[PDB]
């Protein structure tokens, strides 16, 4: 309430739209990190030189 | 979604209504959720698969 008065009404709506799209973007990366990537790290790890 | 919803009820495919519902269900992923049957035919499958 004490920050939006500095902005025009239309810009607020657009800002609301951009954030909403970022929330629901069909990015597969977070799935990869939770299910697949650890398996790959476990597989590779013993063959490391260090 | 408009085009598919209008076009579907004319085909002879018995599984047409399920596809009609899955279309909107797919487009709603992340906005609204529903309980599906298993992990394979989840809410994000192509509606044409059913």
């Amino acid at each position: 309430q004490r920050y939006q008065p500095g902005w025009t009404q239309s810009l607020v709506s657009s800002m609301r739209g951009t954030l909403d799209k970022l929330k629901l973007i069909k990015s597969m990366t977070p799935m990869y990190l939770q299910q697949l990537a650890p398996v790959e790290l476990a597989v590779i790890a013993p063959m490391l030189p260090f | 979604f408009f085009i598919l919803a209008l076009a579907l009820p004319l085909t002879t495919d018995p599984c047409a209504p399920v596809k009609a519902f899955m279309t909107l269900a797919n487009m709603m992923v992340g906005f609204e959720t529903i309980p599906m049957d298993n992990q394979i035919y989840t809410q994000s499958r192509r509606a044409s698969a059913f």
